[PDB]
């Protein structure tokens, strides 16, 4: 046989986990943070083991 | 040990791919 | 950062010793000499790849973003 | 002798008319195009 | 007069062997090169008065 | 014949931008000096420059 | 900042004439020298007295539902997805501008890269004057290249001048292989003794497994680590009998053998390679631009002017500032030259 | 058949043989040094020498001379089978000692 | 001279062959077998799972060489050679964790996968007589458990160390079947591959194919393969008193021993022997002692990575020499 | 220093130097077409083919050079007068030319 | 330069070219000029070549010559303890050349008990690797380091050290290979003579021969330095201290 291959925000202090509604605002909703990160991708990455 | 491998085993890997 | 799988000058691994280093070094101590030899990194490269290496990720890991 | 990476040749070229003379190689290059080394970037017709 | 007595000689033989046979040369060495580059040496042969740096 | 030979071949050639190399011969030296008079230690002479 | 590597202090290849370092491949492989480089990219969607604002809006699909290549790793709400990889073109920053600063034109963030990154961080927060700000944190691991430069805590610097493999490495006894090979030629005239002590005192150190102190008017004396290099079997001098690699017959000259605390510069070849064909040029001059971020042209001065009026190649004067740089065709009256 | 491996230089070679040089691709100092070993230990050799022209190219040129009891090709023929059998031999000892022990 | 090659102070002599014919007037020394096989010799002196001690006898240097070589750069070995991630929230980045499993040597028998070819579309090149699957899904939680306060992070977190052994072979097609009596784990299950705090969550797939050491060291089966010249220490003249005891504590511990009676030092074992020629620096055995190495005495040791065993590595490297040869004889010379 | 001095000699040379070129009737002028000299040196020698201590020729290794190259055992050496006769058969056309 | 296409990121160039360039190899970086036109192609081969300016126009010495390793492996290979057996003889010569070259094998200066070739013949060898080769040099020279024969008298080659260069039909019978005979600034050089008999081609030939041999050679011998290289004798000590 063969074989084929194989939006969330974090709070930056309270890694709380965020979802940006349409325009609604770049603040945490637990702490007041307004500082965000993206989560990283749901999808497939592939790297050379080298 | 002291038990030879290549007699009893064929050596696929060594061919040029 | 983290302790590297290989010695880069032999290819040996010694990402299976650095705990086993710790612990020696920590439970009934050696020395640093004496310890890197139980665990049988005999040559120099793959004795320095252990008695130089900076557990950087620990300091890292107190930086933990997803708490 | 100057040793030339192959990814500066790939971008720097040499103007060369096709002559009764060359004109195979330049086809043969053409072909090649400008992403695989021994091809060619640009061109420039005779009449354009 | 001339106190070349009082200068530091060494052991080269000046490019001008040929004409004289000079194995001494006064010398004084500065690092007119970069860091990365080594010291340069500056000779006078004292058997001909002819002056070379050997870098 | 070798020694004939070589002092033709030895002959300036016309077009020869000797300006220019005599320029670049007599400056590129210039660079490798220093612009402060250096002496050997004890020569005690007059600093001519 | 650095790396002890096994160093070999002797000629070889030939490829590590003027200061230029022979490096191992499979020290290479195995991580040894093995850096990465981290980029920020910072956009502001600023607001603007009509009310209006840059917007981040994008990611649009071809008909089979996936992106297009441009749009390959931007994520839902078009800033780049973290992880994803970003090739050369592609966006990971969809900003787009309003016309009447109701309709946008695109002003995206544009990766332009010989190498590929990976996105490791997008940031989304707001400034002091509330605004929004966008950052982005472009990766890229660097393997030590042809190149690299790399140097060893005494001046001795020196680039990768050739990649060689471990089996056509000098050996010992033990089988060890120095990851970095280094010129004699660059000790006699530079006279770096304290690299040489360096070398005994790591070897002695490594040996017997205690770090060393080569403190300035101090550190620890050569004669103590001669013991210990004797008394774990090897010379005094840390001069050890290897082997050739490609011969494999005994070197007959004692090699010099040991660790050296190698640092691995700044300076990649990645981010000095250049070349110009054709391309941007200033309007004012119609002229190559002058940066490798523009993709300029190098400048040929006065000073090589000169050196090619030297060598008499008139043709080549002309081409190279003329032809290549900037031939206008003119027109000129004969009775009035204007 | 593989008429990509070796190639006879021809702009490197004698006439009516005695003397070549052989392009031999994908081979390095491992082959090239027990070739050169096995073909100098043949008697009517006179010159056995092979070199990597750049390491950037997997290739190696190995140069015969001979005398005129030979050409290059039966002198390169002749040490590659005696490569064969010193592996054969190698390899009869080896097996021979690891069975007893 | 003659065979031995010369360990002076500030030099090494005699290292080349000279046994061919044209060294001298006597042309001797031409090849033939049944010379090489009565003087060729091999010598066992240990042998282990994963490291091989054996002496080559009577061999050239080019070729023992060439054998070191291939062990090292050209027997074929599985690595991990492309990492799928589906999720990596670690401090470690995708690529360093990509590259340390590729590192990680796999306890799996070469022999038992294909090469893969590479003029295949990657959604048919991969197949299961090419390719091993090693999953790796490993997710950190603060430990349900009350020790004392910030102890080490062991009984602290819950996977907060990956380890190679958490690699979990992962049979595609018939690998449910050939590979049903030797599940392939990783040589060194102890491997520290990540270290990674609650909430953080490595989640993965590695495919492992047979590689080349000389394309990339992770493909390498042999920690070390390696020789050395069998040492010879000559005592020209009886060295006894406290003389011999200077001149005993030159050399390692067990090299060279005194005689009891006769007083005289003897060499005891010059295989113990590193060549440090420590003796040579002392003026006093100057005259009474010469150091050589046997030219044509190979002492191997080979330590496996851990996929074979050191002596099928050693025979395989003869094989590859034996069979490069024989390709070659049979190629047709192209002009 | 040097490094900031480096590139001020060669140009203000050049500036003066530029377009002094030898003619093909061997007299080196500026673009005017003014003489600067009626022959380069007083020799006309370019000193970068002068094998000697700038002299064109180096006696001592020509002679060793022609003696090596036309060496023959079974060969008769010349009297020193033949010798000299061989000299000046072939230097005196050339001598009486000028 | 002719332009070779390679796979790394770098311009590579012979180090024998690195003096008129002032270039070292440490992070320098070097500008590359295509001429697009065919007489500037032309003019910038012929008048800027490289095999056309092994001279500088300053006072005529060559200035593409050895450089360091190539001046310390040939003074190695032509000492006067060098010596070689008819397969490492032939080696040599294989690396001298890319094994494409043929070689007249001369008779060996030793004939008993062993054959063995002198260093100063695998040199003779690459100037004049066989018959065919019209290169036949005469040079006599000094090297730097040259210590006067025993006597007032005798003549120069028979110096206390290997002083002397004699060169006599390409084969060279005294004195080691220098700095002085295959670098730079010296008119009695070996490529200097090349050049100025037998034209840039020949020149040009030996020095890559050259180059080949001792970048294959050097590795393959071993030099290095060590702190035992620069660790003074125990006399040394007293003498020093009282001085
Ligand atoms: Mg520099
Ligand atoms: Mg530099
Ligand atoms: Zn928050
Ligand atoms: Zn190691
Ligand atoms: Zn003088
Ligand atoms: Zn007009």
């Amino acid at each position: 046989x063969x074989x084929x291959x194989x939006l969330k925000y974090i709070c930056a202090e309270c890694s709380s986990k965020l979802s940006l509604s349409r325009t609604d605002a770049v603040r945490c909703k637990d702490c007041g943070h307004r500082i965000l990160l993206k989560a990283r991708t749901k999808r497939l990455v592939q790297f050379e083991a080298r | 040990v002291s038990r030879d491998t290549w007699n009893t085993k064929n050596m696929r890997s060594l061919e040029p791919p | 950062m983290i302790v590297p799988v290989r010695c880069f000058s032999c290819g040996k691994v010694v990402g299976d010793k650095w705990e086993s280093y710790l612990n020696l070094l920590q439970e009934d101590e050696l020395d640093e000499g004496t310890a890197l030899s139980r665990l049988g990194l005999k040559r120099y490269c793959c004795r320095r790849m252990i008695l130089t290496h900076v557990d950087l990720i620990e300091k890292f890991l107190r930086y933990n973003p997803l708490e | 002798e100057v040793a030339v990476p192959d990814r500066v040749a790939k971008v720097l070229t040499y103007p060369e008319k096709v002559t009764r003379y060359n004109r195979h190689k330049l086809q043969e290059l053409i072909v090649n195009g400008p992403n695989v080394h021994p091809g060619a970037n640009y061109l420039l017709k005779r009449n354009e | 007069g001339g106190g070349w007595d009082n200068v530091d000689q060494t052991k080269t033989q000046c490019p001008n062997y040929d004409t004289c046979g000079g194995e001494s040369a006064y010398f004084f060495q500065l690092q007119i090169r970069s860091a990365d580059e080594p010291m340069t040496t500056f000779y006078k042969c004292v058997n001909c008065g002819h002056r070379w740096k050997e870098n | 014949e070798i020694a004939l030979f070589k002092y033709r071949k030895a002959r300036l050639e016309p077009g020869t931008a000797i300006g220019a190399i005599g320029a670049q011969s007599i400056g590129e030296p210039g660079t490798q000096m220093t612009l402060k008079t250096f002496h050997f230690a004890g020569v005690a002479s007059m600093n001519v420059t | 900042a650095g790396q002890n590597a096994t160093v070999a202090v002797m000629s070889y290849s030939g490829y590590d004439i003027e200061d230029a370092l022979v490096l191992n491949k499979s020290s290479i492989d195995r991580g040894f020298g093995r850096c990465e480089t981290r980029r920020k990219t910072t956009t502001v969607l600023k607001r603007y007295a009509n009310h209006t604002q840059d917007i981040i809006g994008g990611m649009r699909v071809d008909e089979n539902g996936d992106p297009i290549w441009q749009h390959q790793s931007l994520g839902p709400d078009g800033l780049g997805e973290v992880g994803m990889k970003v090739q050369s073109g592609q966006i990971y920053i969809n900003k787009s501008v309003p016309t009447n600063s109701t309709q946008y034109r695109e002003a995206p963030v544009i990766y332009r890269g010989p190498e590929p990154s990976h996105i490791d961080q997008v940031m989304m927060s707001v400034s002091d004057n509330d605004q929004a700000l966008i950052k982005v944190l472009l990766r890229q691991n660097r393997r030590p290249e042809l190149g690299d430069k790399f140097s060893s805590r005494h001046g001795q610097k020196g680039v990768c001048g050739i990649i060689v493999k471990q089996e056509d490495m000098p050996f010992n006894d033990q089988g060890i292989v120095p990851d970095i090979i280094m010129n004699p030629h660059g000790f006699p005239s530079r006279m770096t003794v304290g690299k040489m002590i360096e070398l005994i005192s790591g070897k002695a150190g490594v040996l017997n497994g205690t770090l060393e102190y080569g403190t300035c008017f101090g550190g620890s004396k050569l004669e103590d680590m001669s013991k210990i290099l004797v008394d774990q079997g090897f010379n005094y001098s840390g001069k050890d009998m290897l082997y050739s690699g490609i011969t494999g017959e005994c070197l007959q000259a004692y090699i010099f053998f040991g660790p050296i605390y190698y640092q691995k510069l700044k300076h990649m070849v990645l981010d000095k390679m250049h070349a110009r064909a054709r391309g941007p040029r200033a309007v004012l001059t119609r002229q190559p631009t002058e940066g490798r971020s523009r993709d300029g042209g190098l400048r040929l001065g006065e000073m090589e002017r000169d050196c090619v009026i030297a060598y008499g190649a008139s043709q080549l004067l002309l081409e190279r500032l003329m032809i290549s740089s900037d031939a206008f065709e003119v027109d000129v009256c004969d009775k009035c030259g204007l | 058949p593989d008429r990509e491996k070796i190639k006879l230089l021809t702009q490197a070679t004698s006439e009516d043989g005695t003397s070549a040089s052989f392009q031999i691709v994908e081979e390095d100092h491992t082959l090239g040094n027990a070739l050169r070993y096995v073909i100098m230990k043949n008697p009517d050799v006179e010159f056995c020498g092979y070199s990597i022209p750049h390491p950037s190219e997997n290739l190696l040129n190995i140069r015969i001379q001979t005398y005129g009891e030979t050409t290059a090709v039966d002198a390169l023929q002749k040490g590659l089978k005696d490569l064969m059998d010193l592996c054969d031999v190698v390899e009869s000892k080896f097996t021979e000692k690891i069975k007893s022990m | 001279m003659s065979n031995i090659v010369g360990i002076e102070y500030n030099r090494v002599t005699n290292t080349t062959s000279t046994d061919f014919p044209g060294f001298s007037k006597d042309a001797e020394n031409e090849w033939n077998v049944e010379k090489f096989k009565k003087d060729f010799e091999v010598n066992i002196s240990s042998l282990d799972a994963r490291e091989a001690n054996f002496d080559l006898i009577n061999i050239d240097t080019s070729i023992a060489n060439a054998f070191r070589r291939i062990m090292i750069s050209e027997v074929p070995s599985v690595a991990a050679e492309y990492v799928y991630f589906f999720n990596n929230t670690s401090v470690i980045q995708d690529e360093v964790l990509a590259h340390r499993i590729g590192l990680v040597p796999l306890k799996v028998d070469p022999d038992m996968l294909t090469w893969v070819d590479s003029n295949l579309p990657d959604d048919e090149k991969f197949t299961d007589e090419n390719t091993i699957v090693l999953s790796l899904n490993v997710k950190c939680t603060r430990n349900p458990d009350a020790p004392k306060g910030s102890t080490d992070p062991k009984e602290l977190y819950n996977n907060a160390h990956v380890y190679a052994r958490d690699l979990k072979f992962e049979p595609q097609g018939r690998q449910s079947t050939t590979f049903a009596d030797c599940p392939v784990v990783p040589a060194d299950p102890d491997i520290l591959l990540a270290k990674l705090r609650p909430g953080q969550e490595i989640s993965l797939k590695a495919h492992c194919i047979l590689g080349i050491g000389g394309d990339h060291a992770k493909f390498s089966p042999v920690s070390t393969a390696s020789y050395r010249l069998l040492p010879q220490i000559n005592i020209l003249q009886p060295i006894k008193g406290e003389s011999a005891r200077r001149f005993q504590k030159c050399f390692p511990p067990g090299v060279i021993g005194i005689d009891e009676g006769s007083d005289e030092a003897y060499v005891k074992d010059a295989r113990k022997d590193t060549v440090s020629r420590e003796v040579l620096r002392y003026e006093e055995f100057a005259d009474k002692v010469k150091l050589g190495r046997v030219r044509n005495h190979f002492i191997f040791n080979v330590e496996s990575a851990g996929a074979m065993t050191p002596e099928e590595i050693f025979f395989k490297s003869v094989r590859i020499l034996k069979n490069k040869a024989e390709y070659l004889k049979n190629c047709p010379i192209t002009q | 220093v040097k490094t900031a001095e480096t590139g001020y000699m060669s140009r203000r040379l050049m500036k003066s130097l530029e377009d002094l070129s030898c003619q093909y009737d061997n007299t080196v002028r500026t673009s005017a077409n003014g003489i600067v000299q009626f022959t380069y040196g007083g020799d006309g020698l370019d000193p970068l083919e002068m094998e000697g201590n700038a002299q064109p020729v180096n006696f001592n290794r020509s002679w060793d050079h022609a003696y090596n190259i036309t060496f023959n055992n079974q060969d008769k050496g010349l009297l020193p007068y033949a010798i000299m006769e061989t000299a000046n058969e072939i230097l005196g056309p050339l001598e009486e030319r000028l | 330069h002719y332009a070779k296409i390679r796979p790394w990121r770098t311009f590579r160039l012979n180090e024998c070219v690195c003096t008129p360039y002032n270039a070292d190899f440490d992070g320098d970086e070097m500008n590359l000029h295509v001429p697009q036109t065919e007489e500037a192609r032309a003019e910038a081969i012929n008048l800027m070549g490289v095999k056309n300016n092994l001279l500088t126009p300053k006072s005529g010495e060559p200035i593409i010559a050895a450089t360091q390793d190539f001046i310390t492996g040939s003074y190695l290979i032509s000492h006067k303890d060098s010596f070689y057996d008819r397969a490492t003889l032939t080696q040599l010569l294989s690396m001298m050349s890319d094994g494409i070259e043929h070689f007249d094998i001369p008779p060996p200066a030793i004939m008993k008990p062993y054959y063995l070739w002198t260093g100063k013949q695998v040199f003779s060898l690459l100037i004049k690797p066989n018959h065919n080769s019209p290169v036949v040099i005469n040079l006599d020279a000094k090297n730097k380091v040259f210590v006067p024969p025993k006597s007032k008298s005798l003549p120069n080659e028979m110096s206390q050290n290997d002083g002397f260069v004699i060169i006599r039909g390409s084969q060279i019978l005294s004195g080691v290979m220098d700095k002085s005979v295959l670098g730079d600034g010296k008119k009695h050089s070996v490529f200097y003579t090349i050049l100025r008999d037998y034209g840039p081609q020949e020149a040009a030939n030996a020095m890559n021969r050259m180059a080949k041999l001792c970048a294959r050679f050097l590795g393959n011998r071993g030099f290095s330095i060590g702190i035992n290289d620069v660790t003074p004798a125990d006399d040394l000590k007293q003498k020093k201290e009282e001085l």
